[PDB]
């Protein structure tokens, strides 16, 4: 019984966490009342990984909400599934940070870190075997990313033998109109490269393009981006929430998908892509699903895996299919003399099989790739860092709080070194 | 008299131990509940089978074994198995977290919390014995609880009981049975760590036993039960010398004098014959010279090598069942007039032969058949060096990239361990090449 | 029993040989003897074996000069604890119509391979061992004539291999056996097995207690064999490796999944345990492969409009239960046989 303590910081992180919880509640079979009305034995086979055992068979999530203002904390408490969460799991302040990393990491963040670690320890003590920690947040805000990095560092210092997962979200100009989002994006990346094991990059530019073109939406909002993020998250943790022949361990999965301790960034994808309301279209075969999941269009990141090198790949299918079909497909794809040869799939994919598809779909597939193309994203924000740091724009907001230009130079050097290492390993021999 | 204690760590280790104990109980007639109708000296005393079973007040023959595992899943099957009344609940030790196929974890993180309990249990079990010989540990090299914890326990047993032998029965992994890509990384570490805390080591090539089960036993896809039964048969054929008052290899200290002429070189080659299927119960008959000629075959050995190139340092034959000394002499003359063999002329050991007049035994309903005579040859040879040339090679394939190495350094050990381990491998290879001349 | 070589560059020192030769010199403590190529033509004086070593548990007088069968019964009589008896490769002359009983009651296993005994002869020879638990009659060119009456009702092993005259008509005579728990039939030339006494979905009354059917290296080219094997009442184990239908090629697994799909209680195949995962994989492949034909045979998800023909039922009598286990195949699951342009 491996228990994973879930965490969600910032407005975007809290919203993504709530959406993912509400999505998996319908798959596991737990009504929002806090009881299980599911009719499948496989559902309760691994429910303890994300739910606690209370009196009367009531399942309580393991999430820990954290913020610096109360607005979003109040919206989730009154949401469709706002009763399952414990009232004492909501930690918040009043003033917020103000889209400032120094104010959300060193002042208010470090001020509420005590109350947050209180609940973190209270939750960790109620677990038979703790596996790791998960956090959902963004990188274009102050409170969110600041408190996320601070809590990650604290959990690493107090629990060095625990895995860390961060479903960080990369901002984009087409979604936000804030000028200091590059600075906060650079600092969080520097902190994560030092205190993280897994980082699922979820670009906010790829999701917007998908919602605008694929879904054919006139004016997409955060509701068309959060649904996709929650769907991808549910598709990623399909093995960690249900049985499976493949090894569904978090530590072993991270070890196999983290061959490099600085290139631990993973691009996640999922086909078929659906919107809100309309989700029951058709049932795609295994070949079509594999072709769509490995397509740059079904990628949550703005980078294309084809423009790089495949280091590690993890595929997870769910629906009504046998492992033999997936194995034959994956073996014929790499066969250069077959009639189904492609040029965007490596010669080793960790395939998985499941019998519990999501809601509104009969079959689904998820892919996670440690390709080097993600470096492109690291170069997209870096350029912006050069169009501000050189002019010292809005630097009095950071230096006035306590930060030094020595912290900015170190973060820039770390980002440059990461990009250089990625580009260097991209040119390695494929032996 | 003197008894022995067998510590079974890991999944493969506990499985092999369970198979060995089942075969031992079926041979000695001990029922699952622990009732030996052939035994008459109740309470205690001295017998041939007393070296592996402790007698209680109610006449229960508790196996002298310690099954330890870092996960409760594997031990649950033993606790709820048919032999639940055979082993004592305290002898089964469980853990809450596994090593996730990691040597540093099993040797530092998870090992530091269970090593004390394991040592306390071993001390409690040894308090009843009047004279212990050694510690027959069972592990493999493709996991983190079989290499890390095994080395951690050897380090403590070499200090607590230094005047006791330490035999091992390792399992050489294979690329077809491999469960992880860092499987070699664990192997090298534990191999370098038990060199000065182990007299004789027995390695089982997974591919060799797989091919044996596919060909001899005739199985489409041999499972772990098929390979655990053959390992139990091998262990029984090897331990018959201690379980039946055999003339050859009466104690554990003789294994180092007969099959380990050099301290650093302690990896003999063990082969066994015959291997008949359950379907062909009475199809063909093998003489004492047709089964002793089948133990000089590369495909019949437990490790894929070519002994015909190198030379042998030692040799010990063990026959079990209807075997007349005249037949043994005829087989020796046949092996000495037919096959061409080389031997080290300056070795302080030579050829030895022993016989055990006891009928073979096989698990009823299994894939093996009951034979009339069996042979087991234990011969140290330089050809085993080939088995290393592969392992080390893979290490290099993983050393130029340093992939998955930070996971091992971020748990306890440092970086010089790998250089020391590969430096210990180079010295072993040089010693092998020197002995081969 | 009662009665130097220098290999390489070292001598051969023998240790413990005196203990074994002193343990074997004891004739009153012989638990097993294997007299092979000893040239045994007669039993000798009566009573000598009944007082020298009357506590033998296993005897193997294979490849000897035994002429008449009475010479073997004379030795088996003096041994009041003969648990195993093997006399293969001996041209014995058994009686023509005499039954010798009251001499092999303690016989649990009997082996007479390459002996040349026929069915009428072995029927009377086994009368002396009414409590026989195992019997081996391979490599004898035996031709069954009629079913046994009051003989071989405790035998749980019937090894009929290397016999090219064993057809289904001859197997029906040995299917009445009440305690037969195994039946070996390797290298016999059988090509088909039928059970007209039962229909589709019923259990045949033949082979009541058969639990292991070995037919390796046989003429199994039609799927009708596995389909008819479903009728067996207790067919728990099956064995079949080299047939016109079974290949050692890497593409043979596609057939294995069908075999497990043809039998319902096949928990082990080719000496390999079967799990729920294996059962589900094999059951999903069988439905994925035979869905198209089910549509053409007159199949439809409608529980009242399902009208299938007889040929499709005889070829797939285990396809209707699977239709209810995991529902019927959809239209979008039977369109995966066309490429792209
Ligand atoms: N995809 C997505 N992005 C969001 C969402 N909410 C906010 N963002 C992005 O998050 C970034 C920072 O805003 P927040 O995360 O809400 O802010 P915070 O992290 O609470 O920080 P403070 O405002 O300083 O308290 C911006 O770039 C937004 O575009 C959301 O629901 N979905
Ligand atoms: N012969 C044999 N090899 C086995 C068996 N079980 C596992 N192995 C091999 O042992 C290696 C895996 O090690 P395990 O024993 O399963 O793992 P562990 O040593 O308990 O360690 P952790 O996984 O780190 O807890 C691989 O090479 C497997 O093929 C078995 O029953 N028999
Ligand atoms: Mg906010
Ligand atoms: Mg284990």
């Amino acid at each position: 019984m491996r228990e994973i303590v879930h965490i969600q910081a910032g407005q975007c992180g809290n919203q993504i966490g709530a959406k993912f919880w509400e999505v998996i509640s319908d798959e596991h079979g737990i009504d929002p009342t806090g009881t299980y009305h599911g009719d499948s034995d496989l559902q309760l086979d691994r429910i303890s990984v994300y739910y606690n055992e209370a009196t009367g068979g009531k399942y309580v999530p393991r999430a820990i909400l954290v913020d610096l203002e109360p607005g979003t904390m109040d919206s989730v408490r009154s949401g469709p599934f706002g009763q399952i969460f414990r009232p004492d799991n909501f930690v918040f302040g009043q003033s917020g940070a103000g889209n400032n990393w120094a104010k959300g990491h060193y002042t208010e963040g470090a001020e509420l870190v005590d109350s947050v670690l209180d609940v973190v320890r209270k939750e960790a003590e109620s677990c038979d075997c703790l596996q790791g920690f998960q956090l959902t947040h963004s990188l274009g805000g102050g409170t969110g990313s600041g408190m996320g990095t601070l809590l990650i560092s604290k959990i690493r210092e107090e629990y060095p033998d625990r895995i860390m997962n961060t479903f960080s979200v990369v901002p984009s100009p087409k979604v936000s109109d804030t000028v200091v989002e590059p600075y906060n994006a650079t600092l969080s990346v520097h902190q994560l490269v030092e205190n993280t094991d897994e980082t699922y990059c979820i670009d906010n530019e790829a999701l917007y393009d998908i919602c605008f073109r694929t879904l054919k939406l006139t004016t997409p909002t955060y509701g068309d981006l959060n649904h996709l993020v929650s769907a991808t998250m549910s598709g990623v943790t399909t093995c960690l929430r249900f049985p499976g022949q493949l090894n569904a361990d978090l530590r072993k999965l991270a070890v196999n998908m983290v061959p490099f301790p600085r290139l631990h960034f993973f691009m996640p994808g999922f086909a078929p892509l659906t919107s809100r309301g309309s989700q029951q279209y058709r049932a795609l075969t295994v070949p079509e699903l594999t072709q769509q999941v490995f397509d740059a269009k079904n990628m949550m990141a703005a980078c294309d895996p084809r423009h790089g090198r495949y280091l590690t790949v993890a595929a997870v299918f769910r629906g009504r299919m046998s492992m033999k079909e997936v194995d034959e497909q994956m073996l014929n794809v790499q066969n250069k003399n077959s009639s189904y040869f492609v040029e965007w799939i490596p010669n080793n994919v960790k395939t998985a099989v499941c019998d519990i598809p999501p809601r509104g779909l009969k079959m689904a597939v998820t892919f996670i790739g440690n390709s080097t193309a993600i470096q492109e994203l690291f170069k997209r924000i870096s350029e912006q860092f050069t169009a501000m740091f050189r002019r010292k724009a809005f630097l009095h907001w950071y230096t006035g709080e306590g930060m030094d230009e020595m912290e900015f130079t170190e973060a820039e050097s770390n980002m440059n070194d990461l990009v250089s290492e990625y580009q260097q390993y991209q040119d390695a021999t494929a032996e | 008299m003197r008894e022995c204690i067998s510590i079974h760590v890991g999944q493969a280790g506990v499985q092999i131990g369970n198979a060995c104990w089942e075969l031992y109980c079926l041979e000695h007639g001990i029922q699952p509940d622990g009732q030996m109708p052939s035994d008459k000296t109740i309470g205690g005393g001295d017998d041939s089978f007393n070296t592996f079973f402790s007698e209680t007040g109610a006449g229960k023959h508790v196996p002298r074994a310690v099954f330890v595992d870092l996960e409760p899943t594997v031990i649950d099957e033993v606790r709820t198995g048919t032999y639940r009344q055979l082993f004592h609940p305290e002898q089964l030790i469980t853990g809450k977290e596994d090593a996730a196929n990691n040597y540093a974890r099993g040797h530092y993180t998870i090992g530091k919390e269970i090593i004390d309990l394991v040592l306390d249990r071993i001390r409690k079990l040894a308090d009843q014995c009047t004279g212990l010989q050694g510690f027959l540990v069972f592990h493999s090299f493709g996991g983190g609880t079989g290499s890390g914890f095994t080395s951690l326990l050897m380090e403590r047993l070499s200090v607590d009981y230094g005047k006791k032998s330490k035999l091992e029965f390792s399992i050489y992994p294979a690329p077809q049975v491999s469960t992880a890509v860092v499987e070699p990384y664990n192997s090298i570490l534990t191999t370098h760590t038990t060199l000065e805390h182990s007299d004789c080591a027995f390695m089982v090539d997974n591919e060799a036993i797989y091919d044996i089960c596919r060909r001899n036993l005739d199985i489409e896809r041999p499972t772990y039960t098929n390979l655990n039964r053959l390992i139990s048969q091998i262990v029984s054929s090897i331990t018959a010398s201690l379980r039946f008052d055999g003339a050859l290899n009466v104690d554990l200290t003789e294994f180092q004098t007969n099959l380990v002429p050099y301290p650093r070189i302690h990896f003999p080659l063990a082969t066994y014959a015959p291997v008949i299927s359950a379907e062909k119960a009475y199809h063909e008959q093998l003489s004492v010279a047709e089964i002793t000629n089948a133990c000089f075959e590369p495909a019949n050995q437990m490790v894929k090598c070519d002994p015909r190139h190198g030379k042998y340092m030692a040799c010990c034959l063990l026959y079990r069942g209807d075997v007349v000394p005249k037949d043994v002499n005829a087989a020796i003359a046949t092996i000495k007039t037919k096959r061409s063999i080389q031997f080290v002329d300056w070795c302080p050991t030579g050829f030895k032969v022993g016989i055990n007049y006891q009928p073979p035994t096989v698990v009823p309903g299994g894939d093996l058949a009951k034979v009339q005579r069996a042979v087991c040859m234990l011969s140290n040879t330089t050809a085993i060096a080939e088995a290393w040339a592969r392992l080390d090679h893979k290490f290099d394939l993983m050393y130029a990239k340093r992939a998955f190495v930070h996971w091992y350094v971020g748990e306890g050990m440092e970086e010089g361990e790998f250089s020391e381990a590969r430096e210990d491998m180079a010295a072993l290879e040089k010693d092998y090449e020197e002995v081969g001349v | 029993y009662v009665l130097i070589v220098t290999i390489g560059n070292k001598p051969v020192e023998t240790i413990g040989f005196d203990s074994i030769m002193k343990q074997q010199s004891q004739l009153s403590k012989l638990q097993e003897v294997s007299l092979r190529n000893c040239a045994v033509s007669c039993a000798g004086e009566k009573g000598g074996v009944a007082e020298a070593c009357p506590n033998i548990r296993k005897v193997d007088l294979s490849k000897n000069l035994l002429s008449s069968w009475d010479e073997v019964i004379h030795i088996a009589d003096q041994l009041r604890h003969l648990e195993v008896l093997n006399v293969s490769e001996n041209k014995l002359k058994f009686p023509s119509g005499s039954v010798l009983t009251g001499t092999l009651s303690v016989l649990k296993v009997l082996v007479l391979n390459q002996t040349g005994i026929t069915w009428a002869e072995v029927l009377r020879c086994v009368a002396g061992c009414p409590g026989l638990e195992e019997l081996y009659l391979e490599s004898n060119n035996i031709f069954i004539s009629e079913r046994p009456t009051d003989v071989l009702q405790t035998v749980k092993l019937l090894d009929l291999s290397s016999n090219q005259l064993i057809d289904e008509n001859q197997l029906y005579l040995i299917a009445h056996l009440p305690r037969l728990e195994q039946l070996i039939l390797s290298d016999t030339g059988i090509s088909s097995l039928h059970f007209p006494d039962a229909g589709i979905g019923c259990k045949t009354s033949m082979f009541p207690s058969l639990k292991y059917l070995v037919v390796n290296d046989n003429q199994i080219s039609q799927w009708s064999f596995f389909n008819e094997l479903e009728k067996l009442p207790s067919l728990r184990a099956l064995s079949c490796l080299r047939n016109p239908l079974t290949k050692e090629d890497k593409e043979a697994e596609t057939a294995r999944l069908l075999i497990i799909a043809s039998i319902g209680q096949l928990k082990t195949l080719n000496k390999c345990e079967i799990l729920p995962e294996e059962r589900r994989r094999a059951e999903l492949d069988y439905r994925k492969a035979f869905g198209n034909e089910w549509k053409q045979a007159g199949g439809h998800k409608d529980p009242e409009k399902n009208r299938l023909s007889e040929e499709f039922l005889t070829a797939h009598p285990r396809y209707q239960f699977l239709c209810l286990k995991y529902g019927a195949p959809e239209d979008w699951e039977l369109k995966t046989q066309q490429p792209l342009m």
